[PDB]
């Protein structure tokens, strides 16, 4: 139930193989504490595309209040920041340069897709734009939307913070396994089939 | 620079330190999702489903 | 081994290391606060997810900060690249380490005491320069000779303003300091050199208004871009610590100390401390960001001529009283 | 306190050695930084206070950070600097080496044969420096102003842009 | 005496135990935490000459902390000194902000053209 | 009922930012007189061109029906000929120019945005001043890049 990934430098450059997972109890205990200090404060990378962004900008703000999360510090630079948010459309003029800064990034990483733009191109299947981000660099969360509202996204960072909990990665660089090995998780459409099928009536749409 | 600017420049500083401490002293605007559900007007488009006669068959 | 002088040496030992470790903590905290204090100020509540109202928030940042990656880049210096935080940290420890916080609780007492925060302010500014210089890169580097030639054009003064306590009170030492605001504290008399202490000590911590980074985001030239991990940490919580070693000398400098009527003079330190934290809180949250030209002349022009004029007329005063 | 003084002798002795023997400009600057925060040690453990204080303030403080901007302004990447290492060319540096060795046998053989009570190491305080500063020694304190003004106004005029 | 020695004792443990933790800062992030590799990784983030009046401020600096350091001198023993060296300062002030108000006057202390 | 801001014939950022709020006073003055007078009557004209019909007439009306089926999957016939609409967006003037060739598709969409115009006024303007006065004029445009470019 795991996917496990080494890097080395057609984008991306990585490669994935389905491993069962592997796990002493104090090493267990070591690896749920660094993934709960690295899923309880999650810097994302400032880096505006689009509407999206707007969307994003709006969940940082005081009637949404993203810093409940620990997620408000908002660094300006790559190398400080734990999270792309990857929130708008792929322009091919501007592919390059989301490559380049997702490069940049340092280990631990994760990416949010933001809108339909970056799931898949949206309702931009055009010539000037790249249809997914997830075609140049892998992405964790998707949020379907145009635009997602910003509690969408609040539920994106809850679902990544979810998956960073349970992933096991090396707790240094000189000792142990390390490949990095993510949780394959049930999907959320599989889980969220029991209570949406079972919908019978909603408020009709003439009223506030 | 003029000393009469200095005095209102450092007066509106006072000023607006003043009226974002009355601000401190105000009421939370925060919506606290996901505790707190998101209110949605019945007319708002989100997740898309398909749906079902009165008589039970699907009405597509 | 028992014998008085090895206990009280190993007293006065352990005064000094938890005064040093009460200090880190409350920089880290501060940091917690400030996000705290801010969403209060934004009329919103912050980190209160993390442990119970968010107090664990700083654990986790902590606990991330230290198994992020820590990179070096290539092209840089490694020694400059390694040492620059550093010195952001410890020059501002070792400014905090002559502050009394109670009778009978310093650290050093030093006959130069505000001179030594002189001498760790002077060394403070290397932290910048040499974090521009040893990344090799050129926005970094024009942005940390902006940021350095602003703490220049505020320490300039600095210690001008500084003087008129140390004439007012007749020596450089700071229980000295602290006893002659026995009756009256020093923000009355010396209200010029209070403000004037107040931007300069803003400024040198690289604190808000003055803050470099984020004051051109777009141009990204800020010094701290190529830095990450727990070197990025240092910088932050260096900042912090130096926000609270500036607060601290306002308050022993400007507000008596730990002088007070009823409550325990450490409470008494730690209340007015406290108070001009959630002041720095208060001026990133309130005020705008002035530009480049105008800071440095709000520096030059305006407050060297006023500490100055500060320095003659408590001197006209001291010499006027003295019959 | 001697134990300070000549831990502290023998850091900025070392440091200078590294200074004058150094191609990196900021290594150097470093190094000489390192050197003379090591000669403020050696005068807190003299008990001249004010004056490891003002190395420090101003030294190591001011005038060594007007060097670290001005080789930051330049960009030295050691273009003919790195490339050549003439310094480190014996048949250059035999020469005047062995002539400021020859001068320090000379004032070493001049200061050893002199009287020498020792250091008794008692505290100067600023205060002191202050009275004599402003008591027998006024008219070095207003032409020392003149001295630092007519600096200010020849590099003014030389080191600007237009 | 005893408590001179020790204050001197707690001030090297000061010293020592926040180099110390410092350095055990560097170290704890240098040596935990995966390490992975990238293309653009060790290029300088980029966003994917000098004026020379940064040296007139940081000399303007140089010499008005030299005079700043005069009047530290002078701070500390003003009730000693008396109303002469009074006097004296006042001249030396007088001086500083002379040569202050020329360098003002003539747009050294401008930034802006 | 509602007035126009002016200035008095410099183009500063201070200028502009107070003449939006000078603008958001008079929108909110509108929203007032469109609170107060509302009409009452049809969401939708009764022309057989409007897209699409109302829905209820759809969901019991075979003619609404057949109406409604051709507009929203082979798309409403306009006739063939050229359009223009201007309008006083939140950022400046904004102007559609639709030529038709006579199908269910636009043969030519021109969209005029005043954003296009700001960007390439900036070099005339910011030419010999400072990066920070270039960062205030930035934030005192009221651009957005989708409006650039689009
Ligand atoms: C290095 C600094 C050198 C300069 C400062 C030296 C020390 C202080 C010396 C005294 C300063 C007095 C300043 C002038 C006060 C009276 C005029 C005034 O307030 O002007 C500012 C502004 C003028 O109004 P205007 O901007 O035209 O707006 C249209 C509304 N008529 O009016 C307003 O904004 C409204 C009224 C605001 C009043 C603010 C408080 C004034 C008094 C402050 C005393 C000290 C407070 C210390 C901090 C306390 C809170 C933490
Ligand atoms: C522990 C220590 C710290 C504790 C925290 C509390 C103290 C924090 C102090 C922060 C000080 C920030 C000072 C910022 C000064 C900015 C000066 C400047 O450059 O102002 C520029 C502006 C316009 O400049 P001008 O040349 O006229 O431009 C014309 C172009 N059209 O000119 C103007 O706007 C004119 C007025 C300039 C500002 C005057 C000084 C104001 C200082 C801030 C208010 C402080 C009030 C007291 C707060 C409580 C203190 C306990
Ligand atoms: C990466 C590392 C870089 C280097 C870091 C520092 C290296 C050395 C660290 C170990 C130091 C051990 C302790 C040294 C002695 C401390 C006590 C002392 O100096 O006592 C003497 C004196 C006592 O004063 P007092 O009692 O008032 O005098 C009356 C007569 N007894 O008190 C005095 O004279 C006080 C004044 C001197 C205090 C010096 C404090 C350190 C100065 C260097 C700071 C470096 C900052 C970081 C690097 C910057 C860039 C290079
Ligand atoms: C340990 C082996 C070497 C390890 C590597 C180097 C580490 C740093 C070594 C130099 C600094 C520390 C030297 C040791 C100081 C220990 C304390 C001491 O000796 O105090 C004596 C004296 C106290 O004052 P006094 O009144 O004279 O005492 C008489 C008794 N009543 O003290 C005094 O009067 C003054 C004491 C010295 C001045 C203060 C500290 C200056 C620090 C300068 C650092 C220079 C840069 C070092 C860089 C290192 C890496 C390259
Ligand atoms: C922001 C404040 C930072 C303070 C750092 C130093 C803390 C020292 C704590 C000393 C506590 C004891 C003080 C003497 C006893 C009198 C007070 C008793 C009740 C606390
Ligand atoms: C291109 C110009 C280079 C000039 C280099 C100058 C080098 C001077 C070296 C002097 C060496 C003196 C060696 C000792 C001489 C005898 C003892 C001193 C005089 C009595
Ligand atoms: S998905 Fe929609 S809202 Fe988001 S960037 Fe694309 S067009 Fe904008």
């Amino acid at each position: 139930d795991y996917t496990l990934t080494r890097i080395d430098p057609r984008y991306p450059l990585q490669k994935q193989e389905i491993v069962t997972d592997p796990l002493n109890v104090f090493m267990g205990k070591l690896n749920d504490m660094v993934n709960w200090g690295r899923k309880n404060s999650i810097w994302p990378y400032n880096f505006g595309l689009s509407c999206c962004y707007v969307e994003m900008v709006t969940s940082f703000t005081a009637v949404h209040d993203v810093a409940r999360f620990g997620a408000e510090v908002l660094r300006a630079s790559p190398r400080q920041a734990d999270l792309m948010v990857v929130a708008g459309t792929c322009f091919t003029k501007m592919a390059p340069v989301i490559q380049r800064l997702y490069d940049q990034m340092l280990e631990p990483k994760w990416v949010i897709s933001m809108g339909a733009c970056a799931n898949s191109g949206g309702m931009y299947d055009i010539y000037s734009v790249v249809q997914g981000v997830d075609k140049f660099i892998p992405v964790d969360v998707y949020i379907p939307g145009c635009p997602p509202r910003p509690e969408a996204y609040m539920q994106a960072l809850m679902l990544l913070q979810e998956s960073i909990g349970k992933e096991r990665r090396p707790l240094s660089w000189v000792v142990g396994d390390q490949g990095v090995y993510r949780a394959n998780m049930q999907s959320e459409r599989e889980r969220k089939r029991g209570e949406r099928i079972a919908v019978t009536n909603l408020r009709t749409p003439d009223e506030i | 620079m003029t000393l009469k600017e200095l005095l209102v420049g450092f007066g509106t500083q006072v000023r607006s330190i003043w009226m974002i401490g009355l601000h401190a002293f105000a009421k939370r605007e925060t919506r606290m999702y996901p505790e707190e559900p998101v209110y949605l007007p019945p007319r708002y488009r989100g997740r898309i489903v398909l749906t079902r006669d009165p008589d039970g068959e699907e009405r597509c | 081994w028992i014998s008085p002088e090895l206990i009280e040496i190993l007293l006065t030992i352990l005064k000094a290391v938890v005064i040093l470790l009460v200090v880190v903590t409350c920089g880290a905290f501060m940091s917690f606060g400030e996000r705290r204090l801010l969403g209060l100020f934004q009329n919103r509540y912050g980190p209160n997810r993390v442990g119970w109202g968010g107090s664990l928030q700083l654990v986790a940042d902590m606990i991330k900060m230290f198994f992020k990656e820590d990179w070096i880049p290539k092209f840089s210096d490694r020694v400059i690249f390694t040492l620059a935080p550093m010195i952001a940290f410890t020059s501002l420890l070792l400014a905090f380490a002559i502050v009394p916080v109670s009778p009978g609780w310093v650290v050093a007492d030093l006959n130069i005491g505000i001179l030594f925060f002189l001498m760790m302010a002077g060394l403070a500014v290397y932290a910048v320069l040499f974090a521009g210089w040893s990344s090799n890169n050129k926005y970094s580097l024009l942005g940390a000779m902006r940021a350095s030639a602003q703490t220049l054009s505020y320490e300039v003064f600095l210690g001008l303003s500084l003087m008129g306590v140390v004439a007012q009170a007749g020596s450089f030492n700071m229980t000295d300091i602290v006893n002659s605001q026995a009756h009256v504290w020093n923000v009355i008399p010396q209200f010029f050199g209070f403000i004037t202490f107040a931007i300069a000590g803003v400024a040198v911590c690289h604190r808000h208004p003055f803050d470099q980074p984020e004051a051109e985001q777009e141009l990204a030239d800020g010094y701290h871009i190529e830095y990450s991990g727990m070197k990025f940490g240092l910088f932050f919580v260096g900042e912090y610590i130096g926000i609270v070693t500036i607060s601290a000398l306002m308050v022993t400098l400007f507000f008596g100390g730990w002088q007070g009527p009823l409550l325990p003079p450490f409470i008494w330190f730690a209340l007015k401390t406290a108070f001009f934290m959630m002041m720095f809180i208060l001026i990133r949250a309130s005020l705008p960001r002035p530009r480049y030209d105008q800071v440095m002349s709000f520096g030059w022009k305006i407050c060297l001529p006023l500490t100055l004029i500060n320095l003659l007329v408590t001197a006209a005063v001291i010499l006027w009283q003295a019959q | 306190m001697e134990f300070a003084f000549y831990i502290c002798g023998l850091i900025a002795i070392l440091a200078t050695l590294r200074v004058i023997t150094h191609t990196n400009p900021v290594h150097a600057l470093l190094y000489l930084i390192i050197s003379l925060l090591a000669i403020s040690g050696v005068f807190f453990s003299l008990g001249a206070y004010f004056a490891g204080a003002l190395e420090i303030i101003v030294y190591a403080g001011a005038i060594m950070v007007l060097f670290v901007f001005v080789v930051m302004m330049l960009n030295l990447g050691g273009s003919e600097i790195e490339q050549e290492r003439q310094w480190l060319k014996p048949q250059v540096w035999i020469g005047p080496a062995i002539l400021s060795a020859i001068m320090l046998v000379v004032i070493v053989y001049a200061i050893l044969g002199v009287n020498d009570q020792g250091i008794d190491g008692t505290p100067i305080s600023a205060k002191a420096v202050g009275i004599t500063l402003f008591g027998p020694y006024v008219l070095a304190v207003e032409l020392a102003s003149m001295l630092l003004l007519a600096g200010l106004v020849v590099a003014f005029h030389v080191g600007r842009e237009e | 005496s005893t408590e001179v020695i020790a204050h001197h004792w707690a001030f090297a443990i000061f010293l020592i135990v926040a180099i110390g933790l410092c350095c055990l800062m560097l170290v704890g992030g240098w040596f935990l935490g995966g390490r992975a590799r990238a293309r653009s990784k060790n290029v300088p983030f980029e966003s994917g000459r000098l004026s020379a009046k940064f040296y007139l401020v940081a000399m303007f600096f140089v010499i008005f902390d030299v005079e700043a350091l005069y009047l530290f001198a002078w701070s500390t023993s003003i009730r000693e000194s008396g109303w002469v060296g009074f006097v004296e300062a006042a001249i030396f002030i007088f001086v500083l902000l002379a040569g202050l108000v020329y360098l003002v006057r003539i747009g050294a202390l401008d930034w802006t053209p | 009922d509602f007035e126009i801001p002016v200035g008095g014939g410099v183009s500063d950022c201070y200028t502009r930012v107070m003449l939006k709020v000078e603008e958001l006073r008079q929108s909110l003055r509108i929203l007032e007189q469109c609170l107060n007078n509302m009409p009452e009557g049809p969401f939708k004209a009764d022309h057989p061109l409007t897209t699409p019909p109302p829905k209820e007439r759809t969901l019991q009306h075979i003619e609404t029906l057949i109406t409604h089926f051709l507009q929203v999957s082979w798309g409403p016939v306009m006739p063939a000929n050229e359009s223009f609409q201007m309008i006083e967006a939140t950022k400046g003037i904004n102007s559609y120019y639709l030529t038709s060739d006579g199908s269910t598709m636009s043969y030519r969409t021109r969209i005029r945005t005043p954003s296009y115009a700001h960007l390439q006024q900036i070099p005339a303007a910011i030419r010999g001043s400072l990066v920070s006065d270039l960062i205030v004029y930035l934030g005192s445009i009221d651009f957005v890049m989708s409006d650039v470019d689009r």
